[PDB]
């Protein structure tokens, strides 16, 4: 039905919102690590793990965003 | 309160407006005057 | 307690006075717009 | 005529009680309740004196007080749950609001000339934006007009109408079924925060519209 | 509180297990004097 | 490097480690730490040269990171042992003594004093 | 059915929205560890559970948002 | 019949929304936890439990908010 | 009916309104944790006001929470 | 009509949105109060009055919503 | 009509949202002064002043939001 | 109507334009805060800057502003 | 037609939206300058130009926003 | 043929809210360079580049949004 | 017709998502320029650093215009 299909397109484009979040999130983790780096310049070999991490962590919550988007478009 | 629309606009506010005017005068020339009498007593004990 | 002194109170006062005459002309024309509901 | 009208009498008949007879007859030591109107005093002189700061701070200073005087009063009065409001009526509390915005703009025009119209730049800028900044500042300095008076009326009402939407539910809290009749002191407990809340924001509002209005004057007064 | 003094105090506290030596005791504990002068003249010679 | 100089003797005055109690919280500095001022507060410290760490209970001065690694460490006494439980048991009666009798500053900084040196 | 059908397929966008939230929780977290073992150097052992606790628990909240949202598309 | 099931399938979805605010405030708490403790390490078991219990009440609103969730969802 | 289905978006629309409170509360208790490893000692002061601006937070929403059982109910 | 009545329920609903910004207020208002007190010690006799202004005007704005709300609803 | 009446409700709930952005600016100017305060001890005389105007400012284009809540929802 | 519908609602959706000023206006004051209070004597300097950073912030608003009375006025 | 200048009044409301950021935006811009002046004294003379590039490109952006408000009238 | 009209209008409309988020960035990469700047008064060499790049970066974003603000609008 | 709108809104609807990655780019960029300052020297394994949060942060609007592009075009 056009109503059905239609809302599909448009509930495609609302579940694709949420993922804003996620991408501000990983620019924080990024911008954390550049500051801790400058201030103690040998901190790095130790941060550098934690810091991919922490990138990863926030991203996924992005990835369970998109997920819904695809989920919709080839359920 | 349900009702706080009158229609009576005019009417409340020439009570009102007779209010305002009425409290600057009375507090200029009574009740802020008699507070600085006593002000003005204290301190010329005071000061002698 | 309670005296009357002849301090200022019109002679500097004047501007807020006038204000709420023009407000309570056009009062008037609101209230009267406003009795007929 | 009015239920209006009967309460503008009343704040009148309360703040000649405050200043006729709050002190047992006349005194310079002063009872309990004059203690507070001494202080009172002092904050409102300090006040204007510390806002216009004028020697023209005194003459703007009985405007002041039965500017707080009325604003401090009528937001207690009004406080009481079965008292009709004077400032729950927007008509009243924003024309007195222009009203001495317009007794402060036509004062200052009247003392500062048409270099009352220097106010609306008070510092150079480059050429093509200095005709932009005395439009959207003189847009900011009539929006004074309304913005004073908005704020106090939407406070006042707003706890008058908070009050009595809860206690309407309050009512319908009772006619739920009796399980709910168990533990049920929160919603008395809300409405008790409320009022101790609504003193205050009554108090805060008679200070604020007498500092702002202050602050006003000391603009139109000490330009730029 | 000073911060200087409060080093200095701080030194003197943590001066007082107990295995400190002569020097540190030295460090801490001291008797002088000070002289205010005019300009000269000695107003009060006034112990440190 | 590392200096921790005293005004009769000296303690450390390339050390790799050194842990330090800041104005700035509690600070390490490692190899090239970024150059810095700070008065150290009254402390509790650990100095590392290599894995080989010396503790130290400071009476508070002031850290200064050089830009070449010369950790400048200016205290007027300073190993942590000396002082590590009598002279505890001393300063809380004298910290009793000092609340109840200027002499706001002196009780507070034996309060401080005591504590720190119960740490130890 | 075919308002119901479209129904779902917009409420299960609506819910995706919640989980930015936690996105951009998980890095500030991560933020402040980077931060935190610059500080000090050697902070992390005690503070790396912790780290990962704090992640867990605004993940956990994110995660809500996530169930509502497959309630809502399948039934 | 449609439009009342379709109600509380997408009175739910709105509600969800609600969730990432208590999300956000756990992140906060730890991040603080984090800069505090690196700062004075010393703080800890004093802080423990005023970490906890802002933790919680922080998580406890975003809970009232899934509660209602549920409740329009399912009916 | 289009009514009763309102009620019931009414409770969802307001519903979101506790976001804010959430993320509030964790402020106030954030600034408690920062200031009291700052001084050591801040806390006999701070913690009842720490307790203060929570239930202050907190209260905004609440008044959310009564909008949604005004909207469901009514 | 219902479509009256079913405007009414839910401009009341999307007026309710307004309070976030009020609640946010009344924390960052306490937080910058702790703030200052935790680095003065001593400041509190000016800043308190200053704070408790700001406590006021921020939950003011709140208020202001939820009174919408309510003429909304039942009005 | 009815459709005209219910839209003037739809777009007094609308003006409320408006509301929220000088809740968060009000906050921040009174933020600004008990940091400002807490730095200088002693900047107050100037900077009350300049704190008093920053949050009139800011409340009021809030103020403006509600003016618009009223129009629509009276009218 | 749906026109005139359009109208009213078009003009509640144009308030949420403004709330954003509302947050900026706030921001240019708390830097002049901040600055004048370590200086001390930036003021002077200071003060046209932050009153040019305002009017900026708030003529984004007036935009706003001026297209709801577009709408409303017609 | 109903539809369509409808969608047109509803439309300019929601574009007003992405005028809020652009207000925050060229605030951020000020804010910075003053803090880099308060913190300096002397950069003031250099770091001026730079806020006023700076501003500049954040009200473009808004300015994006309000021209689409334009054409969709 | 109406409703389509009225669509084309809408999507372009929505698209304009990604805007926003390119305009608060380059401020942000702006504040950074007048911070680094006043803080070193010489970093301002290497400093600038990196600058200019992420400026141009943080406003393509903005610029994604408007041509497919550009693509819904016009067709 | 009804799917050929919601085509064009719903493209629209995914373009909401774009502005968290700008946002993003920006704040990593914001740092490299503090770290760079902060240090005068850090600049070489901070700039790799840098570039590898904003690509990150620019991914997330990436993805956003796709499937904006995706229901636009078809």
């Amino acid at each position: 039905m056009q109503l059905v299909l239609a809302a599909k397109y448009i509930g495609a484009g609302i579940s694709t919102i949420g993922l804003l979040g996620a991408g501000i999130g990983i620019a924080i983790v990024f911008a954390a690590l550049i500051n801790g780096v400058s201030r103690n310049p040998s901190i790095k070999d130790t941060v550098f793990p934690m810091a991919i991490l922490g990138f990863a962590l926030s991203e996924a919550t992005g990835l369970f965003c998109l997920m819904v988007s695809f989920l919709l478009l080839f359920g | 309160m349900p009702q706080l629309v009158p229609f009576y606009f005019m009417n409340q506010l020439t009570y009102g407006f007779l209010l305002m005017i009425t409290l600057l005068i009375l507090f200029s020339q009574f009740f802020l005057p008699m507070i600085l009498r006593l002000y003005v007593s204290r301190l010329f004990i005071s000061k002698l | 307690m309670l005296k009357r002194f002849p301090t200022p109170i019109l002679k500097v006062y004047w501007p807020f006075f006038v204000a709420g005459a023009a407000v309570y002309y056009g009062m008037s024309k609101a209230a009267d717009l406003s009795s007929n509901t | 005529l009015t239920t209006f009208s009967l309460y503008t009498i009343i704040v009148l008949l309360v703040i000649t009680s405050l200043y006729t007879l709050t002190n047992n007859n006349n005194k310079i030591i002063g009872s309990r309740w004059l203690i507070s109107q001494e202080a009172i005093y002092d904050t409102i002189m300090n006040m204007t004196k510390g806002q216009i700061g004028g020697k023209n701070w005194g003459l703007y200073f009985p405007m002041i007080f039965t500017l707080f005087m009325f604003i401090f009063i009528a937001n207690l009065i009004s406080m009481i749950p079965y008292s009709f409001a004077l400032s729950a009526h927007l008509v009243f509390i924003i024309s007195l609001s222009i009203v001495i915005w317009l007794g402060n703009t036509i004062l200052g025009l009247y003392k500062h000339g048409w270099v009352f119209f220097s106010l609306f730049v008070p510092a150079g800028t480059p050429l093509p934006l200095v005709p932009l900044l005395v439009i959207i500042e003189t847009l900011s300095y009539f929006a004074r007009a309304i913005s004073l008076g908005l704020r106090l009326g939407s406070n006042i009402l707003a706890g008058h109408l908070l009050m009595v939407i809860l206690a309407g539910l309050t009512f319908n809290f009772m006619l739920i079924n009796l399980f709910t009749l168990v533990f049920g002191f929160v919603p008395l407990a809300m409405i008790l925060a409320i009022m101790m809340l609504e003193f205050a924001i009554g108090i805060i509002q008679g200070y604020v519209w007498a500092i702002l209005t202050a602050s006003y004057l000391k603009d139109a007064v000490y330009l730029h | 509180i000073s911060y200087a003094a409060y080093l200095n105090v701080a030194a003197q506290a943590i001066r007082s297990t107990e295995l400190q030596t002569a020097s540190v005791l030295n460090r801490s504990q001291t008797d002088a004097f000070y002289t205010q002068y005019k300009n000269a003249s000695e107003p009060t010679p006034i112990t440190k | 490097k590392l200096q921790f100089a005293l005004p009769h003797e000296t303690l450390y005055s390339e050390v790799t480690q050194v842990n330090l109690p800041a104005k700035s919280g509690r600070i390490g500095v490692l190899a090239n730490h970024v150059p810095t001022v700070e008065q150290l507060l009254p402390g509790v410290v650990e100095v590392m040269e290599g894995s080989n760490s010396k503790k130290f209970f400071i009476s508070g001065g002031f850290a200064t990171v050089q830009p070449d690694s010369q950790l400048c460490v200016t205290a007027i006494e300073a190993p942590l042992e000396s002082f590590s439980e009598n002279i505890k048991n001393l300063l809380a009666e004298a910290k009793k003594n000092v609340s109840s009798s200027r002499e706001a500053a002196e009780a507070a900084i034996q309060v401080e004093v005591l504590e720190n040196l119960q740490s130890v």
